[PDB]
């Protein structure tokens, strides 16, 4: 029924646009309020966990709004999940209405 | 750079009016530092799941010709 | 007489008399109103 | 203090003394030891007595008139069912809900009056009618709108006497209504019918021969 | 304060200077100042949303286009929605997507401002300039109208879930016989 | 009918059970005289059994597939189908009597706790005081509610001893 | 005062200078000045509305155009409302909405004025300008006529609810047999 290309592309573009222009302020505020995980009062890296060091390929990006590549993958994942949910629900031809 | 911090979530689960007191402040360290706390939580969950498994395998047999085997059930 | 009444007021004597009175009352209730399964009023 | 008591020779409890109307020192269960509880029970007694007086009047007067011949009304236990089978009879559930809705407002207002007598007299509460909602200082005796004829307002002793008459009549009507309930349940007849049947043969027609008060199992 | 919700009672001190306040808080939910501020903002927002919903529910039926309960049925059974008679060329998926995006942007803009701007932003939402003149009375009017609309919306939902009619039909049926057509007569509200 | 239950009046198993019990009693009775003591006792037992079965069927009790009466323990369900006397009314009756005894004991303990020697009053009960308090315990619901609304029915947590955590 | 209600009674002092005052206040509803002012305005308004209603009830009947009780009857069970022997093209919904809007505006403008202007507003409301020149006697006549009209309206309602006839028929019936046709004969007013 629904075009996989059009639905997937539209959902991914919409999710990226929402996460880059709409949900970016709240996301940044929540990230600043939460911060990195801490154990006994200090971050995992400070306690001695070398593998807990934040990756450098996300510390700073050329994007003016700070929209990192990980942000792209997260929002794209949400967009694909919604797109495939729509496609799968539209593929079924049964009556799920409680009426 | 993305995800949740369990410490902040626990420190934020403090209902106003002080009905629960300080709430869950310091619980993250109480669970992470103590191995017995984690073992107790894991044992409670595992025991409950074992009971759930026992209650679901007889009412909803998942293996073929299992309901006919009265001894095995 | 005062000492006798005081002895009759002790915990064991009073307990046995109270249990006997309650048991007797229940026995007579069941004797005159037997097989009372529900409270039919 | 030295007023008549319920049981001559027995001293009245200290929590009762002799100021409330109908104070006969009767409290063998010591239910009114607490002042707040005693006040609530006093208000409850007044309400129960007044409602019982109204009900007993509405049950005896129509029955007495019906016995004579003028004004034919059914027996009180069947009055509710008689109206139910009427043509334009209002549904029982709807009627009960409407009565409860109106009583909710009036009873809640009286409840606030019990907690604080001058509560309903708060300026601006109503459309100028709150001025007449100030009590007389004692919950359960609200002048103003009520008591339009001003009976007992001549002096404080005159009001006290009327209060005693009211409490005695209320208690008598309460006991009378309980008797009506028991009599109809034991004997499917009206109060006047029971009274007439008893006078015909008091030794052979009473509660000892109705077959309900005295269980048949014992005999 | 202007009001008391209970003439013979004492009201909380934190609900004295608030507009459209009657001291109603028997459960003491707004005891905390932060919770009180959040409740005030949420109450105004709920009142506005309920006012719009009540106006729409009554308008769709008064104008003769159907009831609020049957409005989304033609769109879920396998057709197109209707607005004033015209056929809208949108389905459930597209409608949900557009509404989600628009509401997300609008609410994100509203929720990212100052606490007072999140409830009373007269910079551009007051073109008529009615706030610059006795704003407390107007605020009281808005809150009371919103409260009435909230009660009306809950009434619409409960009445339909109990009898299955519609607001206008329910009102007409009740007016036909108030003594025998009300909540006490249906076999749902009263367990008889 | 509430939960697939058939009234004992129309229950075939109930009637069969009554018939079998009476049959066994008559079989035992056949081995005696007509006016002897065992015969009279057996006849009385038969009469009691018949009366019990008739009363159970007349009271409106519900019987299951096994033919035995079943009780409905649920307000509303028992109130609308006429089974309030199964658990509801007995619950009220119990609660009342239990509260009566408990309140009488509480009042006696609190009254003797003010005496110079309360332990002796506990092992050697004061019969007149106990009798008066037992009589006063009949108004236990009113007294308990008044004490609760008054705040005198409870002890402050800061005044009760507690373990050192 | 000019009157005493109860020849030998002691009338209240707060009702000594008011027009058309007979000292009638056994319940003491006007003890407070605010309540007295509100009740005075309400009494004058009620008298005016009652005079208008009684005049209309008598006019529609003496003119052979119908009774007051059956006036809204043709609107129900179909439609069409007659006026002066003509026909008005309006239904119950439109009539109710029009009356509600007009009355709401008029009363809102009247109730928002000063206390004195809410009951005695001269100027534009007195085209003939006869208010000036001792208005106490005129006010007394107005209040008394209003009280009489109020009693007349209550009489119309009670008489129709008891006997079942309209004012003119009831008057003619009573005039025909003043001894056996009154409130005592009907089995409603006097039971015993
Ligand atoms: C004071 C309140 C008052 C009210 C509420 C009514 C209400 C009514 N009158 Mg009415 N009247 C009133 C006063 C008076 N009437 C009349 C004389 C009549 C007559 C003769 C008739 C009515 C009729 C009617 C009915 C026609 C419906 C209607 O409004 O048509 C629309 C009316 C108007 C638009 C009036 C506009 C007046 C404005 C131009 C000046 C209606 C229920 C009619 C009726 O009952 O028919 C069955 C009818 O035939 N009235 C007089 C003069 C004595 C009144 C004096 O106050
Ligand atoms: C995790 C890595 C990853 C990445 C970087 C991408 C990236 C992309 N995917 Mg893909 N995908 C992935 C994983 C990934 N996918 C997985 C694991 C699955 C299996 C569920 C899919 C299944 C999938 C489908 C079925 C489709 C895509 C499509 C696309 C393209 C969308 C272009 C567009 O917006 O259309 C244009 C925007 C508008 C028209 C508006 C885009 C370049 C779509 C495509 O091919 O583009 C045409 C498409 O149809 N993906
Ligand atoms: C919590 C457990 C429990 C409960 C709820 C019951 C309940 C009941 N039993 Mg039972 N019983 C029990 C335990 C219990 N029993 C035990 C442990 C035994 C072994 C000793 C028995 C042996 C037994 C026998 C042999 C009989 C009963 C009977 C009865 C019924 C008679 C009611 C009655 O006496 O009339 C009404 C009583 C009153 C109204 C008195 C109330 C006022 C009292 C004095 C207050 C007491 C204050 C202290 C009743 C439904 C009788 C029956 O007929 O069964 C249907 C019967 O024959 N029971
Ligand atoms: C002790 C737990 C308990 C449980 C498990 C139930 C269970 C039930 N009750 Mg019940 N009830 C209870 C306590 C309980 N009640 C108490 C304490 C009271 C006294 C206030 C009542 C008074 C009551 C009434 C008056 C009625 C029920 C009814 C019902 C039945 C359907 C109602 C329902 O659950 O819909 C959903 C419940 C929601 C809260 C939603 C159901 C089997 C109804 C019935 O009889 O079924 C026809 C019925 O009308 N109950
Ligand atoms: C976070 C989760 C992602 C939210 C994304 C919302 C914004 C983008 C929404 C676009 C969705 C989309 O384009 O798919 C259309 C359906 O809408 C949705 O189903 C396909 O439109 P269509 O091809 O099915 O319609 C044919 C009519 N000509
Ligand atoms: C039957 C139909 C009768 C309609 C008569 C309506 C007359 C209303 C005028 C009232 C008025 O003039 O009050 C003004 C209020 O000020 C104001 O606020 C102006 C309000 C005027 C509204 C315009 C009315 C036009 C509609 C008339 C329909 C006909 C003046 O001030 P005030 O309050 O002191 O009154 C003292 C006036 N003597
Ligand atoms: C003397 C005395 C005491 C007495 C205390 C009592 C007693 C007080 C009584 C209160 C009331 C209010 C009693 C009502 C007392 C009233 C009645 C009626 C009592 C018993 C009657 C019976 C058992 C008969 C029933 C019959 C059956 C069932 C049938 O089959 C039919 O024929 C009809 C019928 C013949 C009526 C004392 C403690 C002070 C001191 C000593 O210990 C003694
Ligand atoms: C037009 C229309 C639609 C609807 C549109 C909207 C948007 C409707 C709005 C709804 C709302 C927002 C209702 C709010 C509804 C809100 C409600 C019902 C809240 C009620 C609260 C009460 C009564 C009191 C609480 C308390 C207080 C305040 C205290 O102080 C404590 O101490 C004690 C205590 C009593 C607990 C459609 C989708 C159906 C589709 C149709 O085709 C169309
Ligand atoms: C004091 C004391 C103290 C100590 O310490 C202890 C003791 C001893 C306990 C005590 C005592 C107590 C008592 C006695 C009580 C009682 C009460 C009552 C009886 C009430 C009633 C009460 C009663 C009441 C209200 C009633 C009311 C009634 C009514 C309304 C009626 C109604 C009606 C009518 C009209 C008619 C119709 O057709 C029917 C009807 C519907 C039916
Ligand atoms: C902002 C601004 C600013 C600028 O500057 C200016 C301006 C423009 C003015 C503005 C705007 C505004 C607005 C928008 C407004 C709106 C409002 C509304 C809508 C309301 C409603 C509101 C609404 C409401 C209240 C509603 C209500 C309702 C109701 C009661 C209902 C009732 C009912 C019911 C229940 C049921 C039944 O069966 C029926 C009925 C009977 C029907
Ligand atoms: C003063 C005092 C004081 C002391 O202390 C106490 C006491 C005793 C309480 C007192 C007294 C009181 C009283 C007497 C009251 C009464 C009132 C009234 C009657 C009103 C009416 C009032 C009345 C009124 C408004 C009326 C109105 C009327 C009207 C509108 C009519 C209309 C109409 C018309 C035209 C015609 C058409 O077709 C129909 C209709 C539509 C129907
Ligand atoms: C740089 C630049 C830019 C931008 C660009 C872009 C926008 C790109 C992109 C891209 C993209 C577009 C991305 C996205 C992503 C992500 C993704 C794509 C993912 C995913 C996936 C998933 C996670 C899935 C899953 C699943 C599966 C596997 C199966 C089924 C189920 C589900 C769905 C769950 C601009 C021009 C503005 C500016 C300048 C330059
Ligand atoms: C039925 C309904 O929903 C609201 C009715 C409101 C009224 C009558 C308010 C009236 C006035 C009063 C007494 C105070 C000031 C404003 C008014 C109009 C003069």
């Amino acid at each position: 029924l629904a075009d996989v290309n059009l639905v997937v592309g539209g959902c991914t573009v919409g999710a990226l646009a929402l996460g880059r222009f709409v949900f970016l302020p709240f996301h940044r505020a929540s990230l600043a309020k939460a911060g990195m995980p801490k154990q006994n009062g200090m971050t995992h890296l400070q306690a001695g966990d070398a593998r807990a060091e934040e990756a450098s390929f996300i510390l700073k990006t050329n994007d003016p709004a700070g929209f990192t590549v990980v942000d792209v993958m997260a929002w794209g994942a949400l967009g694909h999940a919604a797109a495939f949910y729509i496609l799968a629900t539209s593929s079924l031809g049964l009556d799920r209405n409680p009426f | 750079g993305i995800g949740h911090s369990m410490r902040e979530i626990l420190e934020a689960q403090t209902p106003p009016s002080g009905s629960l007191g300080a709430g869950h402040k310091g619980l993250y360290d109480t669970v992470n530092n103590s191995l017995h706390f984690q073992l107790g939580l894991a044992l409670a969950s595992v025991g409950t799941i074992s009971s759930l498994v026992a209650q679901h395998m007889y009412s909803l047999p998942p293996y073929a010709f299992l309901a006919q085997d009265f001894t095995t059930q | 007489m005062k000492d006798f009444t005081t002895y009759l007021s002790t915990a064991p004597v009073l307990t046995l008399l109270s249990v006997t009175v309650v048991a007797g009352l229940l026995i007579e209730i069941n004797r005159f109103f037997p097989d009372a399964l529900i409270a039919a009023f | 203090a030295t007023r008549p008591l319920w049981q001559p020779g027995v001293e009245a409890p200290k929590h009762l003394d002799g100021t409330m109307p109908g104070d006969f020192g009767f409290d063998p269960l010591n239910l009114g030891v607490n002042k707040e509880a005693l006040n609530w029970y006093r208000n409850a007694e007044l309400q129960n007595g007044r409602w019982a007086m109204l009900g007993v009047a509405g049950i005896v007067i129509p029955a007495e008139l019906t016995r004579v011949g003028v004004l034919n009304v059914p027996e009180w236990a069947e009055a509710g069912k008689v109206y139910a089978e009427s043509e334009n009879a209002i549904p029982f559930a709807s009627l009960l809900m409407v009565q409860l809705f109106l009583f909710n407002f009036v009873e809640i207002k009286r409840w606030e009056d019990i907690k604080k007598p001058g509560s309903q007299a708060e300026p601006g509460s109503f459309l100028g009618f709150e001025s007449g909602f100030k009590g007389t200082g004692i919950s359960g005796y609200p002048g103003g709108a009520f008591n339009p004829f001003g009976l007992g307002n001549s002096s404080k002793e005159a009001m006290d006497d009327l209060k005693w008459r009211e409490i005695r009549n209320g208690r008598l009507a309460m006991v009378a209504f309980l008797g009506f309930l028991s009599q109809h349940a034991a004997t499917g007849k009206g109060p006047l019918d029971n009274l007439a049947d008893h006078l015909a043969d008091p030794w052979g027609a009473n509660f000892c021969s109705n077959g309900v008060s005295i269980p048949s199992a014992l005999g | 304060k202007a009001g008391n919700w209970l003439p013979g009672s004492e009201t909380p001190a934190y609900l004295e200077n608030l507009p459209a306040s009657y001291g109603f808080d028997p459960l003491g939910l707004a005891a905390e100042p932060a919770s009180l501020a959040r409740f005030r903002e949420s109450e105004v927002f709920h009142g506005r949303w309920a006012m719009l919903g009540a106006a729409g529910v009554l308008g769709v039926e008064v104008l003769g286009y159907g009831n609020w309960y049957d409005a989304p049925l033609p769109l879920v059974q396998g057709g197109q929605a209707t607005y004033f008679g015209a056929s809208v060329p949108f389905d459930l998926g597209t409608l949900a997507a557009i509404e989600f995006a628009a509401m997300a942007g609008a609410e994100s803009f509203r929720g990212a401002a100052e606490p007072e701007k999140r409830v009373y932003p007269g910079g551009a939402f007051d073109p008529m300039g009615m706030s610059k003149g006795n704003s407390k009375e107007l605020k009281t009017k808005e809150i009371k109208n919103g409260r009435l609309a909230m009660l009306a919306c809950l009434g619409f939902a409960a009445q339909h879930a109990a009898t299955g009619a519609s607001p206008l039909e329910a009102l007409a049926s009740h007016l036909a016989n108030p003594m025998a057509v009300n909540f006490a007569t249906n076999g749902v509200s009263l367990p008889l | 009918d509430v939960a697939g239950l058939t009234p004992c009046s129309e229950s075939k198993a109930f009637a069969k059970r009554k018939k079998n019990e009476v049959k066994a009693l008559n079989k035992r009775l056949k081995n005696y005289e007509a006016d002897s003591a065992p015969a009279l006792a057996l006849k009385a037992t038969i009469a009691r059994t018949e009366a019990r079965f008739d009363k159970y069927a007349k009271q409106g009790l519900l019987c299951g597939t096994d033919g035995l009466p079943h009780l409905i323990a649920d307000p509303g369900l028992a109130l609308r189908y006429g089974h309030a006397g199964d658990v509801f009314i007995p619950t009220i009756g119990f609660i009342y009597f239990a509260g009566w005894l408990g309140y009488a004991g509480s009042k006696y303990l609190q009254a003797v706790a003010a005496t110079a020697k309360p332990i002796e009053k506990e092992i050697i009960i004061d019969v007149p005081l106990a009798w008066k308090l037992l009589w006063e315990g009949f108004g236990w619901p009113l007294r308990a509610f008044a004490e609760y609304k008054n705040g005198s029915l409870m002890e402050d947590d800061a005044k009760i001893t507690v373990s050192p955590r």
